[PDB]
DNA sequence: ACGTCCCGGAAGAGATTCA
DNA sequence: TGAATCTCTTCCAGCACACATCGGGACGT
RNA sequence: GCGAUGUGUG
């Protein structure tokens, strides 16, 4: 609703504000009931496709492994490499960045000591074994599943990972659903921030940029998935941002910026159609009434 | 000044806004609706009269015989309500109807041979409505919830988006008639107008157009506007209206009447149109390469021969131009088809027409309605005439016609009940005009489209259905004429009507079982507005915008009271002041506002009419003249709501409550709680069980008075008088004189209802509150009902609470209760169960009720008497025998107390089917009831006679007071006492006739009552006698029960505590309940904390009075103190003074305050922090409301003072001894050998699908095997398991699940073959 | 099924079968009289529609109804649906030796044990109690044992302590979601009628004490007790299986 | 998708238990699709051990014998 | 009377657009 | 002449309780 | 000791 309550329970509420609060709370309840139905159906489907799967061999004996990197959203690194690769059998030995100094052998179980070693030596890529590429018939070998949870040691031989996995995925969908109301009817809404405010001294690295230099001497971006990155003064990747289409960059690529130096600036409520060439404009295939409509400003006469 | 009863406890009352409209009688819906249903209203107009005048007279095939109507009547009910509840009958009244039968003459004009009136033919029964607004059906007391369904009329809906996956909206217009077949019009993504009927397959709307007998030329002339071309020597002068000169580029240089006026290419601007208008020319000149894009209007034939040149609705080309040019048709008409003004929708639909004329149209209608059968001409003609034009099978209500003519922007709001050609055509024109851009859709949630039925309307519809079936029967038997050898008692058949009305009141999603455990529960279950049931929508097809709340609800339906769960928002509860319109919509009050003066004349407004006006809002400061105090004030106009000018408002809201319901306006400080907690508060307060010693709430919202007075549970005195006799059974009032009739003088008697059963087993009960020799006034209470204190709605009891953690014993919510509470029996509720025991005579022989039972003991029989039925008062426990019953074999089949419940037997009923002999205790109870009836009617006559003779003795003071000759003779010998020749002897004639009539009515009623009690009974086919027994369980409080505040603070009372351990305060008194602080700022209900503080203020004032009253204090002191307390606060309404209380009423007022000075707080115009601080400081209590407390165990102080106060808490009928249950081995289901389910049946739980997943997720596998093989199903398995156990050897031997074996049998009974391959 | 009386409420399978048999019989009668072709054709169609209803009502057009207006249940509906034998009696079964009550707190518990009211205990462990009674010799037959445990003579409470001492029981909370929805506990007999629950486990059951109800089951066989002790105990689960972080967090 | 990879399964008691039974039974019928136990839900339907934990040791024994 | 009947999603199959 | 795309029809929509009423009428002996 | 509907719980 575009009319926010402007009062708090310690103060009174006139009748209208309370009425709007009613809008909100009935949202809460209705969504609990119906979305509960949805989530329950979901977990059912999951545990009936992920059922016939049971750890069965102690070691498949392969070498495929997916890659693991820290995940960043634009502020603090959200889920760092330690949290992602805690407890999982390294596929291919991780070289210390002193290349040819093999730091961990290629079938170790990265428990907490090894996670601390990786954090100290500042590694940002580990190739680790993963169930999706396990070469065992009718099941999944032990190592390829990595560290069990709920117990410290490695997975056993039998623990039906299918069902526990399906439940742990489908559960917090239901549990949050049946609880979403007692925040109230509040609106979990956050603006687009309209600009990328870098946080720490470092360098700049763009990925998938197709820019062009507008009249005023700036650099606008004419590419879709453009991803901006802040590198630190040791080479590490610290920040990653999504620069939307048509945004205005302050600095180009490969230029030392410092903290609090707004690099990007766009309009969070408009996807412009910026050009790349310069000249005159003709409307092509624009017939009134059929496709376009032609309004007029009374005030400006235009 | 106050009602003398109010002067017993005059509640302090905050609240600033002066009220103007008292609360209306909270059962208007139910009571007015049924009273309107069943009442001799003349001139038809919504009654049984109406149903009869609409179905009668039934005429044969003019068979010179016809059945016509006279008048109807209802006998008295055979059984009054109480006997009817006890026995199981419907509290019904017969329906006696006067039906005349006229017999005309053959071989004559319409002349009668002989008419006959089989006076009052009987038909069916109709259940009357008890004064409370509840129906009785089978010994239970059932309630009919009003239905909120879509108003019969027309609606132009959109259905945007979803369909066609292209964003192209459609526009379907629906005609919804109150009784008959629907009708729908809708476009297609090809801009074709298609009709459908009863949601069957689809048809081309023009087919129904010319099934109404139109021709294609007529159709086009109705829908489109003509265009005139004139053949002349020079380019066929076209007639050009400037309206058709917008938005496009004309295909020629526009000159006419001389010089060029609008040049080609120049898209005609508005100023160009103005030029043209100033030019005074519409005969202009056109090219020829334009008409190629037009369509001919009507048929053109060749005038030389007489053959078609081009038919109507056909496009053009130069060849056709010349062909119709040769004959010289100087004027040609086409259809003005702009793509922006007039889409050729009717044109395209006509092109798509697969039909020819009326014949083929009706053929198609028939073929798509009743598929696959010969389209006989008469058949299709009769069908179409009987779908939208027959007074029988199609009818809009008068409401239908109103809403219809209103939505079509017609003029008058009355007319025929059937459709018409013009009405269908207006519907279509409006639909197309919506498609063009003018007009709007009609949203359905808007309360200008929903509509409230009620018992009157629904029962009337069902009774009409009964009548159509009886008319089939009557007409069928009458057409086979027979001269006079019958009369209107055999031509009729009461059975279909009776069955129909029984079906309605019994089996439906509306007529349901009343939650009769709490006055509030009754009164908020009668005012319910369900959107489900027949005619309404269903939960599975339930949309989502309908579950949302809508801005027209403001003051018509409560926003914050909806049953949370599977059907939210469909079960709205009604507001406080809201009323039903004359037609059926929900109207609400307002206050008329002239220039700047808020007149106190109320003014009801419906839904739609609320939109046009600007309405102010109730919390607007206005100063002693009806003038607002600002010059811009908050108001709401149409959905929006903002600040408007002072002299623009037109209606001010009545009171600050009118937005909420009765269920929600009993919560103090509502405006400090989140809506979710207000909602849960409304529910829990609806579920609270009455207690043993009722107790007012210190902190209410003033609505207790109206709720408790108009809930019916109490006995509101009718004629104010002086109490003559009080007694825990009855109350006998003398009437004041000026409030009495000349004759019929007498006095009033209220028979209270002592301990009896509710529908949720709580004990409904009444207690006299007025003491002997005491005035009472009209409209006043005498008897406290269940949970009423001096006529105030007191559900729970108020206890001293203190918010603090306390050794975890209140970890989540677990309230902790001190033993002081359980000692003073201040939750000791009472239940009353009803146990039955039937006796049947079957094959092998009957079943006796003899006291002798095979294989039982003299101890187990002592409580039985010499017949086999327990005494009254035998304090049985679990396992005893209540009624000794055996079956022939002989096998024990007695009735026994359900395991776990203790308690006392308080009443025993015996019913014996007529014919079987009555046993000795049945005779005993027979005579007991007889003597009670005799004594009661004799008390009637004696006390009433006492009153009458007292009045006569009062009369003869003036007119021959003869003390001697008056007390000489027995006062009954007052026929001829010395009185002058005046009218006073006439008045004595009046009174003496009343006395003789009392004589005879006593005689006749006594005789009839003796007959009732003597006679046998009518019972279920296949039964001999029934013995009902009632118990009186007294369930205490105990760790497990659920108590709750009034704001969502639930909680399972966890540990009962000794008196010591309670954190006693700085003075000695130990707090009585410890809640949990961490529960508040999470459950965002900050309301309960203010409730606590204000309660502590109230009780502080209470103890100050208690001291000033214990130390006797020269009542001047009490007067001063009470006066200060009532005058405290900001500008408030109360303004009581204590110089008009006679200086003894004040002593009684203090007597009733010494428990604590009650306080009101109307819902939104309530108290404030400043006022509570000021009140506390009037008391001797700390300003913060927080005290230091000392721990009961270690005796050392707490850090950081805590909050104490008195919070009003409630018990809830979710009790641990009704929830706890346990099964080791019992019965087993019959088809799949599994244990039964439930508690009544001794069933075990349901180890369900997700539990099986949990066990699979663990490694456990043997547990799961025994959990679904041995513990549950496999029969060999579990007998062997039981024996292995009782031998000490724990081991299983699985086998196979029997229900799996059943799955095999079913898949095998299909064609499929499932087997079990060899190992 | 016999209802209350000598009357049998309608049973849908028997109804369908009865209909099909009547159609079959009438058509058998027509095919011994050289009946006319239109009538034998109409009757074959009726028999076909009847068998279609029997196998799977409703997959054809207007389904039949028997009570007033609800489609009666055919074999495909004995198998399909949320209430066919699959999702109703072959995966989730009702179980003996079970019980249920309301929960409350009692912070004096070690976290591997839960209170359990005397009456639920005596009702659940009845077979074990019989065993120990006629093992000690206080009652010869089984009926004497049944009399004794029903009358609740004061020996059964010592018997019951000895048959509880080291015997896990499974507690469960109704909407079970993740594999912590079922845990084990050793019992401790209590007065009253509410199951007591250690406070560090409401985090796993998602159980506030505002009125929740929990169900107890008893593991019968010896292997099952060992499972309830070595896989499902409360102590053996102090780490969630979703994320590694603990699940016995104080709340 | 999951709600297809669960139906197109080698077993058919699983599928039959999941989300529709008409289609699965008719297809399995016309193909004569012999189903082993081979999984968890099949073995639970039929009511025996579950090749998951303790049951997994048992099924080692059983597959070893055959 | 007893006895004896009467809504998102998706995949199949029109059907309409390329030639 | 064939491959897209628009139409209609089947199939599913969370778990565990607790309690209440109610169960088909229409005609020869 | 079956199935429908209904109300109400977590
Ligand atoms: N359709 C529903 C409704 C409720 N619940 C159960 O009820 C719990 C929520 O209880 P509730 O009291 O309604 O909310 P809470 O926040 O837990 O407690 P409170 O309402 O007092 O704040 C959910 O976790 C869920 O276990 C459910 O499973 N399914
Ligand atoms: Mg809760
Ligand atoms: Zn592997």
């Amino acid at each position: 609703i575009e009319t926010p309550i402007t009062a708090n329970f310690r103060e009174g509420l006139n009748v209208l504000q309370y009425f709007i609060s009613t809008h909100g709370a009935r949202k809460g309840l209705a969504d609990t009931a119906l979305k509960t139905a949805n989530s329950g159906y979901l977990t059912r489907r999951l545990v009936d496709v992920a059922q016939d799967l049971v750890v069965t061999e102690d070691d498949c004996g392969t070498h495929e492994g997916i890659m693991m990197t820290p995940v960043i959203e634009g502020g603090d690194v959200k889920e760092p490499l330690r949290d992602r690769v805690l407890g999982r059998v390294t596929a291919e030995d991780v070289l210390k960045p002193g290349t040819a100094d093999i730091l961990v052998p290629r079938n170790t179980l990265l428990h907490e000591q090894w996670c601390d070693l990786l954090e100290e030596n500042s590694v940002d890529a580990v190739k680790v074994r993963s169930v999706v590429s396990c070469d065992t018939d009718f099941g999944v070998c032990a190592h390829c599943y990595g560290r069990d949870l709920a117990r410290g040691h490695i997975i056993n031989k039998g623990e039906a990972i299918g069902v526990i996995a399906a439940q742990s995925i489908g559960e917090p969908g239901t549990q949050l659903t049946m609880r979403t109301f007692h925040i109230g009817g509040a609106a979990s809404r956050a603006a687009a921030e309209s600009s990328i405010q870098v946080k720490n001294k470092g360098s700049i690295k763009l990925s998938n940029v197709k820019s062009v230099v507008n009249s005023s001497g700036k650099l606008v971006i004419t590419s879709r998935n453009t991803e901006l990155k802040l590198i630190d003064e040791f080479g590490r990747t610290k920040e990653s941002y999504k620069v939307p289409y048509g945004a205005v960059l302050a600095k180009g690529d490969g230029e030392q910026v410092a903290g609090g130096e707004t690099v990007a600036n766009w309009d969070p409520h408009t996807m412009p159609v910026i050009t790349e060439v310069s000249g005159f404009v003709r409307f092509t295939d624009m017939i009134d009434g059929q496709t376009i409509t032609r309004q007029t400003d009374e005030l400006t006469g235009l | 000044v106050y009602s003398y009863t109010e002067k017993k406890r005059i509640r302090k009352d905050f609240g600033k806004r002066p009220q103007v409209l008292d609360v209306p009688y909270l059962l208007s819906i139910q009571l007015d609706s049924f009273q309107k249903f069943i009442e001799q209203d003349p001139e038809g107009q919504y009654g049984l009269e109406a149903a009869f005048r609409s179905v009668f007279p039934i005429q044969s095939y003019s068979g010179n015989s016809e059945l016509q109507y006279v008048s109807y009547r209802l006998g008295e009910p055979v059984f009054d309500v109480q006997e009817c509840q006890i026995r199981g009958v419907t509290y019904s009244a017969p329906l006696r109807v006067k039906l005349r039968l006229v017999i005309y003459e053959r071989e004559a004009p319409e002349g009668t041979v002989k008419d006959i009136k089989e006076q009052e033919v009987y038909m069916g029964e109709i259940p009357l409505m008890t004064d409370n607004g509840t129906f009785v059906i089978n010994g239970t007391e059932r309630v009919i919830v009003s239905q909120l369904h879509r108003s019969p009329g027309v609606f132009f809906d959109s259905d945007k988006g979803k369909t066609h996956s292209s964003g192209k909206v459609l526009y379907n217009a629906r005609i919804i008639p109150y009784r008959g077949s629907w009708l729908d019009f809708e476009f297609d993504p090809k801009d074709n107008l298609f009709v459908r009927i009863d949601r069957r397959r689809k048809l081309p709307a023009t087919i129904i157009l010319r099934a109404l007998n139109y021709t294609t030329e007529q159709i086009l002339d109705l829908f489109f506007e003509k265009v005139i071309f004139e053949i002349r020597d020079n380019k066929l002068q076209m007639e050009l209206v400037p309206e058709r000169l917008r938005g496009e580029t004309a295909s020629f240089d526009i000159e006419a009447n001389g010089k060029v006026y609008v040049e080609k290419g120049r898209r005609i601007t508005a100023r160009h149109i103005r030029q043209l208008e100033k030019d005074d020319v519409k005969l202009i000149e056109v090219p020829v390469e334009y008409i190629a894009g037009k369509v001919v209007a009507k048929d053109y034939i060749d005038e030389s021969t007489g053959e078609l040149i081009c038919a109507a609705n056909m496009e053009l080309s130069l060849d056709l131009l010349a062909k119709l040019s040769q004959s010289g048709h100087k004027r040609i008409e086409t259809l003005f088809t702009n793509d922006l003004d007039h889409g050729p929708y009717i044109s395209e639909t006509l092109r798509v027409d697969p039909t020819n004329d009326r014949l083929s149209a009706l053929v198609e209608i028939y073929r798509m309605m009743r598929p696959g059968e010969p389209p006989t001409r008469e058949a299709a003609e009769s069908l179409f005439e009987n779908l939208f034009f027959s007074e029988d099978r199609y009818d809009l209500s008068a409401v239908g016609r109103m809403k219809f003519n209103r939505s079509l922007l017609r003029e008058e709001i009355e007319g025929s009940g059937i459709l018409s050609k013009d009405d269908i055509i207006d519907v279509m024109k409006k639909l197309i005009d919506i498609r063009n851009g003018k007009g709007e859709v009609d949203d359905i949630d808007h309360l200008g489209n929903r509509r409230i039925r009620s018992v009157g309307e629904m029962a009337e519809n069902q009774f009409r259905v009964g009548l159509v079936r009886v008319e089939r029967a009557v007409k069928e038997r009458l057409s086979l004429g027979d001269l006079d050898t019958l009369m209107p008692q055999d031509m009729i058949n009461a059975k279909p009507i009776s069955a129909a009305v029984k079906e309605f009141f019994g089996s439906s999603q509306l007529s349901q079982f009343m939650d009769q455990n709490n006055p509030l529960s009754e009164i908020t279950h009668k005012r319910r507005i369900s959107a489900l049931g027949p005619g309404g929508l269903t939960r599975e097809r339930a949309g989502f915008e309908v579950r949302d709340v809508h801005p027209t609800h403001y003051g018509r339906v409560c926003p914050i009271e909806t049953p949370e769960g599977p059907n939210i928002g469909l079960i709205n509860s009604l507001s406080v002041y809201a009323q039903t319109n004359e037609y059926g919509f929900l109207e609400t009050p307002y206050r008329k506002v002239t220039d700047g003066v808020v007149t106190d004349e109320i003014h009801y407004l419906s839904a739609i009419e609320e939109g046009n006006y600007v309405i102010a809002q109730a919390n607007s400061n206005l100063d002693e003249e009806g003038h607002f105090v600002e010059d811009l004030v908050t108001c709401r106009s149409k959905g929006e709501s903002s600040l408007f000018s002072r002299d623009q408002v037109d209606y001010m809201d009545v009171s600050t409550q009118q937005v909420v319901s009765v269920g929600a306006s009993l919560i103090p400080f509502l405006e400090h709680d989140d809506a979710n907690r207000a909602l849960m508060g409304a529910n829990m307060q609806r579920q609270a069980v009455p207690t043993l010693r009722a107790d007012k709430p210190l902190v209410g919202t003033g609505m207790e008075r109206a709720v408790a007075v108009d809930s019916g549970v109490t006995a509101v005195a009718k004629r104010g008088g002086v109490v003559q006799y009080v007694d825990a059974s009855r109350i006998v009032i003398k009437v004041n004189e000026d409030e009495m009739y000349p004759g019929e003088a007498g006095i009033d008697i209220y028979n209270l209802t002592k301990y009896t059963r509710s529908n949720q087993n709580t004990c409904i009960n009444q207690m006299p509150c007025v003491s002997l020799g005491e005035p009472v006034e009209r409209g006043d209470v005498l008897a406290d009902g269940p949970s009423t204190d001096l006529g105030e709605l007191a559900l729970g009891q108020n206890m001293r609470v203190a918010f603090m953690p306390w050794n975890g014993y209140n970890f989540e919510d677990s309230i902790l209760v001190s033993e002081r509470v359980v000692q003073e029996d201040r939750f000791t509720t009472i239940h009353i169960q009803e146990l039955a025991c039937v006796s049947r005579d079957t094959k092998l022989g009957p079943e006796e009720i003899t006291a002798d039972i095979p294989n039982v003991g003299e101890a187990a029989l002592s409580k039985l008497d010499e017949s086999g039925i327990v005494y009254i008062g035998a304090e049985v426990t679990g396992g005893d025998i209540l009624v000794g019953k055996v079956t022939p074999k002989v096998k024990d089949s007695s009735l026994r107390v359900p395991n776990g419940v203790s308690g006392t037997v308080i009443d025993v009923q015996v019913f014996t089917r007529d014919g079987v002999e009555k046993d000795k205790r049945a005779l005993e109870i027979e005579e007991m009831q007889l003597k009670q009836a005799k004594k009661d009617l004799s008390e009637e006559l004696q006390i009433l006679e006492a009153g009458l003779f007292s009045r006569i003795r009062a009369v003869l003071v003036a007119g021959g007071v003869e003390a001697e000759k008056l007390d000489k003779l027995p006062r009954d010998r007052w026929l001829e006492l010395g009185l002058t020749d005046e009218e006073k002897q006439n008045q004595l004639e009046q009174l003496a006739e009343q006395y003789d009539e009392l004589k005879h009515e006593f005689e006749k009623k006594l005789e009839a009552k003796r007959r009732k009690i003597t006679q046998g009974d009518d019972l279920a086919p296949g039964v001999l006698k029934i013995v009902k027994v009632y118990l009186a369980v007294k369930r205490r409080i105990q760790p497990g029960d659920k108590m709750a505040g009034r704001h969502g603070n639930k909680g399972v009372i966890s540990k009962i505590n000794p008196i010591e351990d309670m954190p006693y305060d700085e003075n000695g008194t130990p707090v009585d309940i410890v809640l949990n602080p961490l529960g508040v700022p999470s459950r965002m209900n900050i309301g309960q904390i203010l409730e606590t503080h204000l309660g502590m203020a109230a009780k502080g004032i209470g103890d100050k009075i208690n001291a000033m009253l214990k130390q006797q204090q020269e009542v001047a002191k009490l007067r001063e103190f009470i006066q200060r307390a009532y005058d405290l606060g900001a500008d408030v309404r109360q303004k009581v003074d204590l110089s008009t209380f006679s200086d003894e009423e004040v002593m009684r007022l203090a007597e009733n305050l010494r428990k604590g000075m009650p306080i009101a707080t109307p819902v939104f115009d309530g108290a404030k922090e400043a006022e509570i601080k000021e009140l506390l400081k009037l008391g001797d209590l700390p300003t913060s409301g927080q005290i230091r407390l000392y721990d009961g165990r270690t005796g050392e102080q707490f850090e950081r003072p805590v909050t104490v106060g008195y919070m009003y808490m409630l018990k809830l009928n979710h009790l641990v001894d009704d929830k706890m249950h346990a099964r080791s081995t019992g019965s087993y289901s019959l088809v799949t050998q599994q244990p039964l389910g439930g508690k009544a049946q001794f069933g075990g739980q349901r180890f369900g699908e997700m539990e099986v997943w949990a066990l699979e997720a663990y490694g456990a596998a043997y547990t799961l095997q025994e959990m679904l093989t041995v513990k549950s199903d496999d029969v060999n398995g579990r007998t062997k398991m039981y024996k292995n156990i009782v031998d000490g050897n724990h081991q299983m031997e699985p086998g196979m699940p029997e229900s799996f074996n059943v799955l095999l049998k079913e898949i095998r009974s299909l064609g499929i073959n499932i087997e079990l391959e060899d190992e | 099924v016999p209802l209350d009386g000598g009357r049998f409420a309608t049973s849908d399978l028997n109804d369908l079968y009865r209909r099909v048999i009547n159609r079959n019989n009438r058509l058998k009668r027509l095919l011994d009289l050289a009946a006319p072709d239109i009538i034998v054709r109409n009757e074959k169609r009726m028999l076909q529609e009847a068998v279609d209803a029997l196998l799977d009502n409703g997959r054809r057009g207007r389904a039949i109804t028997g009570s007033n207006k609800r489609p009666l249940k055919s074999l495909a509906d004995m198998i399909k649906g949320k209430q066919g034998r699959f999702r109703q009696n072959l995966l989730g079964k009702r179980v003996d030796y079970s019980g249920r009550s309301v929960i409350t707190v009692g912070p004096y518990l070690r976290l591997h044990q839960c209170g359990l009211p005397k009456k639920m205990a005596l009702e659940l462990f009845k077979p074990f109690i019989y065993g120990k009674l006629e093992l000690r010799g206080l009652a010869t037959t089984i009926k004497a044992a049944k009399k004794m445990v029903e009358r609740e003579e004061a020996v059964v409470w010592d018997i019951l302590d000895e048959v509880i001492r080291e015997h896990p029981v499974l507690l469960n909370r109704a909407p079970t979601l993740h594999r912590l929805g079922i845990q084990a506990f050793e019992p401790v007999l209590i007065e009253g009628k509410a199951i007591q629950l250690h406070p560090l486990v409401c985090a796993a059951y998602n159980a506030d004490f505002d009125g929740d109800q929990m169900a107890v089951h008893v593991p019968l066989t010896l292997e099952a007790q060992l499972e309830a002790r070595a896989l499902m105990m409360s102590t053996n689960n102090i780490l969630s299986p979703a994320n590694g972080e603990p699940i016995i967090v104080p709340s | 998708g999951i709600t297809k990879a669960s139906l197109a399964t080698e077993s058919f008691i699983s599928a039959a238990s999941f989300q529709e039974t008409t289609r699965v039974l008719t297809e399995a019928a016309v193909a004569g699709k012999r189903d082993e136990l081979r999984g968890l839900k099949e073995n639970v339907i039929v009511g025996r051990l579950i090749p998951a934990g303790t049951g997994y040791a048992y099924h080692q024994d059983r597959m070893r014998r055959r």
